[PDB]
Parts: structure tokens; C-alpha cells; sequence
């Protein structure tokens, strides 16, 4: 199971009839699928890429200089000019200077005088941005069934069946060995949003960085360098790294503004890195509303017979799974294959089975299986495989786990959960409504407040909140319902 | 990390130094930068000044400051 | 399709006994006709022309002089007098100047002197006015029906009939291919107000200029500069562009005040430019209120079979309209001709098309077809050409549409739009009290306020808005609707 | 001589004209003209505001027109 | 005497006493200095000029263009550049027009359009500024003594001297032959204000236009053309006489505004002319405070015998000056040379001579004499020449000539008369206090109302009157003295 | 584009200029030029005289301004 090896997991459950299952596929997580009669399913987004995209604005971050020419008059004879005022990257800054008897002038004042360098830049100092054509997008999800077996991080496991989600795809049916099959059908247009995403490429030779980044649309097409497109041979603004010091008369210096890089590297602080692979510019960061059919599915087994309950012995011993379930690995050793005696019961000698499992059938076949996770309620628990007793004390609370939802479904609605309503499957008065109640909230506090930043969102609301004490009409004082929004919902 | 500016010490000066007039005035294209973008937010100040306060003294007072201090 | 290729397009719905359609084929717009049962058409206004019409008043904007010839008397010795004081085309001036000694008078005061100049005009300076005479005015529509094939703006479409219409025109039957026939019945009359219409023109053969203009009766029969007619020698009021100094007694100087075409290329602010094509003078601007009857047209391929629903590949691929439309270009390999089963569901697993084709009953030809267009609702959706399915959102809105066609349709009530009510067919109750209600008080403020401009509209209004605030009687304080008329009405 | 402005007329539009802005903001770089080059009766016209007349709604009327008669 | 000759004439008097003689020699006029015991002067200020001054800001009236390139990308291509957006003289324009498929684009919206051409200037269509150095301009005042012949405007005086004054000339001796010397000392300085006056010129050689004109400074500089300097190639602000049409998606129309001569003379409503005479860039308009020693004259032919009382004849016979003077021309036919027995009675046989004259002590030479001019009081009276009577009735009034000089005093208070209070002589607490209570004041409402014009100042002044109706404090009802100002003293 | 007048400056002159009289009269031109073209207008303004303001003094002010104010 790939959801046992990070951090974010979520189980979702379906009964008998539930057969059609909305899940909201965040990259970086790991969704169980968990049904009565069904074996249990490992869903995840895995990679989120497109071969060779198209690239916008490029930038300079460091101005590489050269030929300063510098001319100057006499405060009345016909202000200077250079035939590198017009040709392409150069810039050229006019000023008036103080023309004496010095400098061989015949009268005092203001004479101009004008210099003129040949704005380049240097190599594998560019912010080359690309963005994603919503048609060539390649979203990927992988589905793992709960084989039995244990497959680690270095290793691959064998039934992992991979299938990708481009524009063009509708429904596709995955031959899960001998479980069935699992149709999956991925709103590829409602994922990231791909209008305002823009992956910022510096130097990817650098070792110590990462190779890209994840940045908005309205922050990239307003920086203050300069920029061009790809093919142009000149810049655009390449006055913004170049500054002129105030002549003394006969010359006028040149300065440049060095690097840019650190300026850049500090301005990114919150953003979500991007990696690239070859010509591939995968993300880090997204989500996809994928639905997942289980009408073709069946369990895997049924038809073996029981193991003796003698023969079970540890490879692995039971542990918690930091996700208030308990995983274990046993070994058989007699005639194969054989479905596995897993039974728990807690305390009252009740012959009771409170194991809740995770991996339904736990089968031993002829050359694999024995990973068996459970889920059990709080307290003193006696786990059995066969005749292998192992005392438990599940370290939870009874609204402990309630409680643990819920701090993961607030953390949920980030601004994923923001969109992800849908994690259910047609809640109607529930979730149907849940939709409808935040969009037109949370997408007015987008439009307004979009692009401000924690401290003025913590300012403002305090400041709306402060009209609140100090407020003229009781009618009028329902503006403190902003502050029961603003130091809250745009907070987290 | 950061390295803080250096308008804060100021010595001297009647040589050359970098950016004399761009020391005060970038601070007045941040606050021309916050304006032009929310014009929603702009004319959304106005009410503070005609509705709320009307103390004509200290209605500049919270105009003037609320606008610098976004960054 | 023609409608495809501009941004300003109108669609016009007809239910199953819609059959005669009321258009205003306004120019530089594309109308595309959609009926339930027929073949969509697209029909607009192409060209408006008059071949060598009859033309007004020139003038001349440069004035040719030669022949300055002054006279002079002394004071008290009979006022002087020229044979250039009664011939044509020769501007003088009669004016008393200071006669000395200097230039040898007897006596002293006021002494009669004259000057007298010819006045022709430079060669291709002329503002040639034309004025179109409406029995030999010749409007042009053409129609495009929706072949299914696509055609760009460089090639010329196959199915593309014209039709003229001059004042001597009742109806057209236009033989559509296999498509049937159309009848279109142009209100040649009600089009373009042609009395108060005059066609500048200036040096055509100048390269970086429009050929020719469209200014307003009033304001060309009110300039203040030299004029004559067709075979006319000499000029009238040839004194406006010669000025004379005041003379030193025995000259008085003679200035030209040179070229005007920069004077009068500035007082053209806001006027819709003409084209001047050999010796036909086109406009670009105007519109005419033709009829289109659709009962002698039949869908073409009814008989036809339906395609393989696998053999369909893409020579170009789905994409936005600009007009909440979606087209696309399908390319079949089998057998020709066929039926192409274009679909389109929303999401809920529905099986229900909610795809509105524009091009209706589309189908490969034995040599060409493939052109889809189809306006989905908005939200996610799944495009099917056979079995060959596309992600789609349609980023519109619910109320987003019929908030686009009301920004239309007031930005129709322009001056074209005051004329046109007649865009649906019929209203009776709706339309036809909307001319009733509407050229008794858009006419009512032509005559007055015709010819004033934009400014004064903006502060006349105001001026009356005033006195609403300072009135005596509350009878007469309902002269603050002309506030809601004159700020609103006549300022877009 | 003089040729009056055709803004009086204007008929109807769909194609192409000269200058669709500068017909009217030509009379406001005129009045922006104004200012700039007389920034001490710029100021001069304050002293109608808040001090002579003091009637809000009519203090407008006479900024205004003002500087729209100065051509 | 050349102040017999033109209509604008001022007489100084001078007693015994009165040598130092202050003058304002404004140009088109002339100054008549009589002295009791010198003989009268004829003092004028002749041509104010400088050989080849430097030349200010060039301007183009009427753009040449030439080499329309166009190009153009689809919306998401890489916005489109040119070679010619960089190159000088080449005014270029960035749109966003439509792309559609007819126009051949992947995808619809608004692709980026830029269209370039070649701003050269047509030939002879230049508004060359010219500019006064003082440290090279040279004055020029003539002194022509009252000889006693007469020479008018065709001919040249035989005694009339000319005195150059630059920058570099304190004070001019001149041998006015037998009459003695005179001594002219010219504030060269203090004349025109040479730092607010540029010498426009257009083409010079065109026949029906003025050479030359004289603009102020702050007119000039803030034009809205397009300009350059002497030498430079490519001008500057060219697209001030270029506009572009809204593309059609793949070409933008360029459109040249024509010739702006036309424009240019309109706004030259009251600007004074200058001449340009080959090399020479003179005015027809200033002044200049020059002061006249008369110490070193005296009269000619007091050792001369009287004439013979009969041998006098006419030439040509008394008549008026228009000056309220009276000249004539006698012819002497006995020996000479001699004096001239100039007398006149008014009315009572009284013989006593009322003639005061103009040109003192008229001598008969022997080859010219016989000029004589003299101003008589108002009524019949009597002139005799020796034994040579005639009537004549002085047209005047008593309080007419008073009224006369009064209507000639406020009109010489125009600007010239702004700065000239100078032209009496030291009057202390008459004219060095005039001085003072004017510069103050008309300096004062020159910083302000300074470039304001005929109309606002009298709009302006009216709406300050206005507000002296109705003002609040009595003390500051003293705003309606600024009505006794603007409405007055700014108005002539 | 636009070219000032030079009605502004008006330095002296004894000499020779353009036009003395239009000057001021190309501005007594066009409002003659807005009376003929508009007589509707022209007795439309008779409205405000004897019926709304009846203020004499005040009446001129709104009559001779309203017509210089259309250029
Ligand atoms: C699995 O990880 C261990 C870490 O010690 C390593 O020895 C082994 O080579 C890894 N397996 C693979 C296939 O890389
Ligand atoms: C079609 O348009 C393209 C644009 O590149 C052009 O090359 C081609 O000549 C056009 N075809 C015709 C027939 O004009
Ligand atoms: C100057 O003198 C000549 C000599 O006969 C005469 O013909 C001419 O008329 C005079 N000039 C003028 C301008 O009157």
C-alpha cells in the first residue's frame, strides 16, 4: 500500500449500493477507498506535467554592459546625440550638466550631455516563465490494490496500474488483475487552475536550487526588469538594472545593478516549488476531481479455504500506522493458499470481532501476502491470527478520531478544500449546498483581497471590525460579521 | 537574511551617492502601486470619510496612515 | 463560415412556424439565421455603393495667387479704382492709407488705396462634397449557408451567393445548392438617412490617407472657406484664405493663408471613414432592414447513413467562438457520405445532449465537411464525435449570457439601434409599440440637439438637471426627467 | 477661415474613424493644459471654494465652467 | 525730415538748461527734439537685426512617409516586434487586434499587431525657430538734422547719420557737418527682451507670406509637432502628425495628418512680423532707451545775412502735417546764402509772431534751404515769409491738441510704454516714482495672467468683480478694486 | 496634434501683424455661428430669462456663458 508510506491519507467508505465514488485527488496525498463486498483500492494523483510547454516573458537578472559612449555641448550648441540613441539594447539617459571655462565652453549654464551602453545580459541569469496549454496538460493517477503483500518506497509494486488524464480522455477501465476492474473519470478541466499559473525556470544547472517554481500570473507579468520574448534579440526596459550617476560635466558614469537573483529568490517566500525532468515540467502542488466507479470489482479468494490455525508466525510485528490504524506483516508456513483467521476483540471475553479492516480477505497466496492492516476502537484489544495473540492499546479517544477529522477536514479546506466540496458524493442539503454557499462568498473575497497578503488581510478586518464599535446605525452594525470572516476564513 | 536599508543613518554628502530622489519616492510608487490596482479598495476608503468619522482633522489621519501601511 | 471570422455576430433563433425572420443587416456585422428543421444561415450586409453619383459644392483649401496689382490715390485726387475690381475669381480690398510727401500728395490725411489679386486654386486641393441619389443606390447583401466545410478570409467560399438591391428590387430567390432557395425582401427606402449623408472627398491618389469621408449635410453646406460647383471658372467667397495687411501708403501686401487640409482633417474627430474603389464610392458604415423567408429551405443528407463511429481524427482541434460558441474541425477516413454523431453531455452520467449545434445535421461529404459549431451551457463537458471525447468548460455563466446579449443590445440601440427595433418579427405589444414609444422622443431630440455634440449634451443636461433642484412649482419640477433623458439617452 | 469640429454630427459606426478618444479628451488635455501652466490660479480658484460663496452644491458650478471657458 | 514722412511722431522740448535728453526710440516711429538755441533733431530708432543668429527646435508641418511594415502574431505566439522599432526617424504603434481562423490562428481572443514607417519631412514644410544672442545683436538708430531741405522716401538725406550699437558701444560721436556733434548712449540691454522672443520662419522664398515672425518662448517651446535640432537626422515626437487606424487582424492602415501650415498661421491671431533681409533677421517691432547729449550743437548761419524781403516764391504751398503742425516750401532767388524772415500773426494786425517753429533759424543755402515747419495756434492766421502773406486756419482746438497728446500717452502705455516712463528726464517724484508704482504692479500681473489672453481677462476680472457683490467681511469687499485693474489696465 | 493659439502672449507692435480684429472676432463668429445653426436652441434659452431664475442681474450670467461655452 502506497497510503501507508507518507504522512496525508484519507479513508473513504461505501456501503452496499454505494458504487460510484468522488474523490478529490490532491497531489501529495494518498486516498484509501474502502466498500462492503469490494477489495479496498489505493487511489492517488501521482505527477502533473506537459512536454515542452509554451514560454512567455523572459527576464535578465544581471545586465551585462559595454561600449559606454558619453557626449556633451556647450549650454547653446544643439544638445548631444549619439548614433546608439536608436540601435537596439541600449540604453541611453539625456541630462543637463555644468559646462564652465574648464571644460571649454564659452558661456556657464546648463549644457546637455548624454551616454549610451550596450545593454546585453549575461548567460544563465534568465527568469524564462512558461505557462500550461490546457490541451496538452498530462495529469497522471496511479491505483494500487490492497494485494497482501508489502511493497516498499525502492521498490515497485506489481499490480500499480498507471493511467493518464488529458484533455482527450473520458473513462478508463483498468485491468486490476484478478479484482476486477476500476473506471476512473478525471475532470481534467477543473483542476489547477491553468489561467493563472506560470512555472518560473532560472538556470536548472544550478545544484544547490530547486529547477522551478509555481508562481501567479498577475506577480510575474508585473516585475520591474527587463524582458523580451523567445527569439528577440533585444531587450525591452533594460533601463531597470542601469543607473546614471549625476555628471561631472564631461562624463556621466554608468552603474550597474549586479545580480538580481537574491532580490528574486527572497520575493518567492511561500511558494510552491516545480520540478523539471528532461523536457517534462512536472508540479509539486495541484488537485484533480477524479470519480472512481466499483461496480466491476470482486473480492480476491473467497473461494480458498481457511489456514490452519496453528502455522502463523512475525516477519514484522504489529505497530501503529500514525493514522489510528495498526499494520502488521505474519508468515505462513503450511499448505498455500489459504485465507487468513484475522479476528480482534477488546475486553469483555465476547467473542466479539471489533477489527474494522483495511485490507478485506487477507489471503496468503502461493508466493506473497501477510500484510494485514486493521482499524480498532479505543482501549485494551487482544489482536488473533489463528492462535497468535498479541495484546494492543489503541492510544485514541472515543471523539478523539471525530475530532482528528475534523481538524483534517478544516485543513482540508485550504484553498484545494475551497473548490473540493466533493470529496462526498451527492450530499444534496449537504454538500450540493456546500457549494453553493462558498462560491459566491469565497470567490467574492478572491476578487477583492486577491493579492494582498497575512498582514493587511490581519488589518483590514481589524479595521472593519473597529467600525464596528464605533458605528451609527444598529442596522449598519452588521459590518462586525467581517471580522467574524476576514480574521477568520482568509486567516488559515 | 535581510539586510535592512541604510536611509536610516544618512551621514553626509556632497559627492556622488546612488539614488537620491528613488531613497523617498519608491515609497511614493508603492503607495500609487496599491491604488491604481484596487480601485475597488480606493473608492472603498472614501466611506470612511463622509459616513463614519466626519472629524475632518482626523479623518486624514486614518486615510494617510492605512495606506502606508500596506506595503 | 463568414460569421466566424468578425467579432460583431447576432444569432436568431426560429421555432416550427417561425419562417419569415426580420433582419437589420447593420454593415461590418454577420447574422447567422438559426431554424428548427432548416440549415442555418449566415447573412449580412456586404457593400454600399453608387457608381458616379451626382456631386455638391466644392472648395479649395489652397489658394493659388498672381497677379497683385495696387493702386493708389492721394487724398483729395478721386479714390482709386482697377480693371481687377469686376473680374471673376479676383479678390480685392478697398482701404485708406497715410500719404506723405514721402510718396508725393499735395495735401495730407487719408489717401484711397486698393490692391487686387487673382485667386485660383492648386491642382488636387479640392474638397470634392458627392451626395447619393437614392433611386440609384445599390446595397449588397450576401448569404453563406453553413456548409460544413470551412473557408478563410484569403479563399473564396463555393455556396456564397449575392444578391443586389437597388431601389428597383422587390425580392431575390436565391438558388442555395441542394439547400433549397431563400427570398429576401431589402427595405431599400429605410436604410442609410440619405439626405443628410455627404461623401468628402479629398486627393485620392495621396497614399497615407482615407479615400474618402462621411460627414453630415449640415455641417458640409456650414464651412467658411472658397466653393464653386461642377464647370465653374471662378470661385465664390475666394477671400477667405487671402488676408491684406495694412498698407505703408504706396503697396498693400497680399497673404495667403496656405494649405488647410490639417484644419480640416482635425474637424473630422469622430467620423466613420468612406472608400472610393475606381469609380464606385462605397461606405463603411450603414444598414438595411431586410426580410428573410425560410419556407423554401430543406436540410441536406436526411437520407444519408450514420458514420463509423471510430474512423473520426482531428485536422484542427475544439476551441473557443469569442462568442459563447464552441467550433471545432473533425477529419473521417471510411465511407463518404455520412452522418457525424455529434453529441454532448454536461455531467451526471446523463446520456442527454445539451449540445445546441449551430450547424445543423453535419456531414462528410465525398469531398469535403468536418466544420462543428455548438453552443454548450455552462460548466463542465464532455464533447463526443462518435467515440472520440473532449474535456470542456465552458467558462460563461448562467446569467452571464443574457447579461452579454442586453450589453449588446443596448450598445444595438445606437443611432442604428434608434432606427432598429425590428431585429425580431412581429411584437406587437413588445416591438411595435418600441417604434411607437421611441421615434416620437428620439426624433423630438434630432431636431432639437442635432448638431451639438457631446459636451453640450453633457452640460445642457446638467443646466436643466439645475433648475429641477431651484423650481417653483412642483407641476414643473418634473423637468428632472430630462436629467434621466439628456445625461443618459443621447451621451453613448 | 474658420472650420467649426464635426463632433456635432456624428451619424453612426461600425467600421472605421480618425480618433474615437481624442474627439473628446482633446478638450481635456486643453483644461489639463490649463493648469499646469497656471499653477498660482490654480490655487486662485481655492479661494471661491472655502471661503467666498460656501454654497457646496453650487461651488462645483463655478470650478468647472471656469475652466472650460479659458479655450 | 524722415518725422514728416510716417503717421507716428513725438515732440521733446528742451530749455535752457535741458542738454541730457532721455528718449524711448521705439520701432515705426520717430522722435522730433527741440532745444531752445539748438538746432531740432530728428531722432528714430532704424532696424534692430543679427547676422545669422543660433537656431532653436526645428519643427515638421507636413510628414513624408514611406515603408509600411506590418506584423502580426497569433494570441498566444509571442507578441509580434520589427527591425524598424528601433531605427531612427520610424514611428511605430503595439495594438491587439482579432485573429480568427480566416486569418489563420490555432486559437481566437486578441494577437498582438505593430505597423512601422519611415517618418522622413517633406521639403521646404520647416517652422525654423530662431533665437537673439545679446552679445551679437545689433541696433541701429538714425539722426537726420532739420537741414531746411527736404528729401523724401525714394531718396536719401545727405546729412543723415547712422550710429550702429552692440553690446560693445558705449557712447557715438557724431559730425552732424556744420550743426555740430550729438551723442547717443543706447542701454543695448534694456531694449527688447531678448530671452522670451523666437524668430519663427517657414520656407522664406514662398511669395504670398511673411519672411518672418517674432513668437514668445513659452509658446514655442510647448508646441505639439514634431522636432528636431541643426544636424540631427531623425526627428523626434514624430508620431504627433501619424495616426493608425484599428487593424482588420492582419494589416493597421497608417494615416498621415497632412500639411499643418494652415493650423500654425491661425494661431499667429496678433503676433507681430519680422523681416529677413539675406543673411540680416531683422524686427518691425521694440524699442530702445537711448539718451541724447545736446551740448555739443549749435545753430548754423547766424553769421548769415537776412534775405531780401521780395525775392521769395513757392515751390510748393503751405498745408497741414497732420501732426497739428504746418509745413511748406519756399524758393529764394537772390543772393545766398541767407536767413529766412519767418514770421506769423494770428488775427488783430497785431505783429506779433506766433509761430512757433519747428526747424529753428531756416537758412537759404546755396544749393538746397526752404523747408519750413512750424505749429500754429488754433484759429485764422496770417503766415508771412518776408513780403509773401498767406491765410490759413489751424483745424485744431484749444483743449483739442491737449486731448491729443493725452489719447497719444495712454496709447504710447502699451508694453513699450510699460517699461517707458523714460521718456522725459529725471522727474523725481513725477516719472522715477512712475517707475515705481508700475513695475510692481504690471511685473506683478505678468507672473500671473501672463499667457492668459484677451477673453479670460475679461471673464476672469468679471468673476472677481462678482464676487465683490457678494463677499461677506467689507474689508475684503476691497476685491472690487481688482475690477478697476482687469477690467482696465490688461484690456488695451 | 493641437497647436495653441498665441493670443496668450501678444508681446507690442507698432509695426505689422495678422489680424487685429480676429483675434477677438473668430470668437464672435462662432457664437453667431451656433445662434443661426440652432434657432430651436436660441428661443429654447429664452426659457431661462422670464420663467425660471427671474433673477436679472444673474440671468445675463447664465445666457452669455451657456453660449461661449459650446466652442
Ligand atoms: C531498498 O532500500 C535499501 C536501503 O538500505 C537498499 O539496500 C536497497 O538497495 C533498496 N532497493 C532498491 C531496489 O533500490
Ligand atoms: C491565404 O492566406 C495566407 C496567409 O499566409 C497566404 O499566404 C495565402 O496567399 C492566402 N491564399 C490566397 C489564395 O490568397
Ligand atoms: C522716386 O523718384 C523717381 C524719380 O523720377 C520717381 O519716378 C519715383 O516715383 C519716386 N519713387 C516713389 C516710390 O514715388
Amino acid at each position: 500500500s502506497r497510503c501507508t508510506h507518507l504522512e496525508n491519507r484519507d479513508f473513504v467508505t461505501g456501503t452496499q449500493g454505494t458504487t460510484r465514488v468522488t474523490l478529490v485527488l490532491e497531489l501529495g496525498g494518498c486516498v484509501t477507498i474502502t466498500a462492503e463486498g469490494k477489495p479496498s483500492m489505493d487511489v492517488w494523483l501521482d505527477a502533473i506535467y506537459q512536454e515542452n510547454p509554451a514560454q512567455t516573458r523572459e527576464y535578465c537578472l544581471h545586465a551585462k554592459l559595454s561600449d559606454t559612449k558619453v557626449a556633451a555641448r556647450c549650454p547653446t550648441m544643439g544638445p548631444a546625440t549619439l548614433a546608439e540613441e536608436h540601435q537596439g539594447g541600449t540604453v541611453c539617459k539625456r541630462d543637463q550638466s555644468d559646462r564652465g571655462w574648464g571644460n571649454h565652453c564659452g558661456l556657464f549654464g546648463k549644457g546637455s550631455i548624454v551616454a549610451c551602453v550596450k545593454a546585453a545580459c549575461e548567460a544563465k541569469k534568465k527568469a524564462t516563465g512558461h505557462v500550461y496549454d490546457a490541451n496538452k496538460i498530462v495529469y497522471t493517477v496511479k491505483v494500487e490494490p490492497h494485494t497482501g503483500d508489502y511493497v516498499a518506497a525502492n521498490e515497485t509494486h506489481s499490480g500499480r496500474k498507471t493511467a493518464s488524464f488529458t484533455v482527450s480522455s473520458e473513462k478508463t477501465i483498468l485491468t486490476m488483475g484478478e479484482y476486477g476492474d476500476v473506471s476512473l473519470l478525471c475532470r481534467v478541466a477543473s483542476g489547477v487552475d491553468l489561467a493563472q499559473t506560470v512555472i518560473l525556470e532560472l538556470d536548472k544547472t544550478v545544484e544547490h536550487l530547486p529547477t522551478a517554481w509555481q508562481v501567479h500570473r498577475d506577480w510575474f507579468n508585473d516585475l520591474a526588469l527587463p524582458w523580451k520574448h523567445e527569439g528577440a534579440r533585444n531587450w525591452n526596459n533594460a533601463e531597470r538594472l542601469v543607473e546614471f550617476g549625476a555628471p561631472h560635466a564631461v562624463k556621466m558614469d554608468v552603474y550597474n545593478l549586479g545580480d538580481q537573483t537574491g532580490v528574486l529568490l527572497k520575493a518567492l517566500a511561500g511558494v510552491p516549488v516545480a520540478h523539471i525532468e528532461g523536457t517534462k515540467y512536472h508540479l509539486k502542488s495541484g488537485h484533480v476531481t477524479c470519480e472512481v466507479g466499483l461496480e466491476k470489482l470482486k473480492m480476491k479468494g473467497l473461494t480458498y479455504t481457511m489456514c490452519d490455525k496453528t502455522k502463523f508466525t512475525w516477519k514484522r510485528a504489529p505497530t501503529d500506522s500514525g493514522h489510528d490504524t495498526v499494520v502488521m506483516e505474519v508468515t505462513f508456513s503450511g499448505t498455500k493458499p489459504c485465507r487468513i483467521p484475522v479476528r480482534a476483540v477488546a475486553h469483555g471475553s465476547p467473542d466479539v470481532n471489533v477489527a474494522m479492516l483495511i485490507t478485506p480477505n487477507p489471503t496468503i497466496e502461493n508466493n506473497g501476502g501477510g500484510f494485514i492492516e486493521m482499524q480498532l476502537p479505543p482501549g485494551d484489544n487482544i489482536i488473533y491470527v489463528g492462535e497468535l495473540s498479541y495484546q494492543w492499546f489503541q492510544k485514541g479517544s472515543s471523539i478523539g478520531r471525530v475530532f482528528q477529522k475534523t481538524k483534517k477536514g478544516i485543513e482540508r479546506l485550504t484553498v484545494i478544500g475551497e473548490h473540493a466540496w466533493d470529496f462526498g458524493s451527492a450530499g444534496g442539503f449537504l454538500s450540493s449546498i456546500g457549494k453553493a454557499l462558498h462560491t459566491v462568498l469565497g470567490g467574492a473575497f478572491n476578487s477583492i483581497f486577491g493579492g494582498v497578503g497575512f498582514l493587511p488581510k490581519l488589518l483590514l478586518g481589524v479595521a472593519l471590525a473597529w467600525l464596528g464599535l464605533n458605528m451609527r446605525n444598529p442596522t449598519m452594525s452588521m459590518s462586525f460579521l467581517l471580522a467574524g470572516v476576514l480574521v477568520l476564513a482568509m486567516t488559515l | 537574511v535581510l539586510i535592512p536599508s541604510h536611509a536610516q543613518g544618512e551621514l553626509t554628502g556632497r559627492g556622488h551617492k546612488w539614488l537620491e530622489g528613488d531613497s523617498l519616492r519608491t515609497h511614493l510608487t508603492r503607495v500609487e502601486g496599491w491604488v491604481w490596482k484596487n480601485r475597488l479598495l480606493a473608492l472603498a476608503m472614501v466611506t470612511v470619510v463622509w459616513l463614519t468619522l466626519e472629524s475632518v482633522v482626523t479623518r486624514v489621519a486614518v486615510l494617510v496612515v492605512l495606506l502606508c501601511l500596506a506595503p
